[PDB]
């Protein structure tokens, strides 16, 4: 499908989300950060401390 | 946990039934049907289109 360019240092959390037909993603948790990856290849933005 | 929007209702064998796209509830009451006397229980894992 598509190479990734997210950051994994250590042993990392990964989670899966399932809504509908619309709404499914990863979440990673490197242990320092929030990242968000769908299953397709796109990456988008979190915002916060 | 696993997300369900229910979509159908079932009358069966002196019951009535829920049926999401992931889970199946049990619907009963302990006397007299009140806004205080209602219970939603799960019953099965199985899944349907």
């Amino acid at each position: 499908k598509r190479r990734l360019n997210i950051d994994v240092e250590s042993n990392p959390k990964f989670h899966l989300i399932n809504r509908d037909e619309h709404e499914q993603y990863y979440i990673v948790f490197n242990g320092s950060n929030i990242q968000v990856v769908d299953l397709s290849g796109n990456q988008y933005s979190v915002s916060g401390a | 946990p696993r997300i369900s929007i229910l979509k159908y209702a079932v009358p069966f064998s002196e019951q009535l039934l829920l049926w999401s796209d992931e889970v199946q509830f049990v619907m009963t009451s302990s006397g007299v049907l009140t806004s205080k006397s209602i219970q939603l229980d799960v019953g099965s894992e199985f899944a349907l289109g």
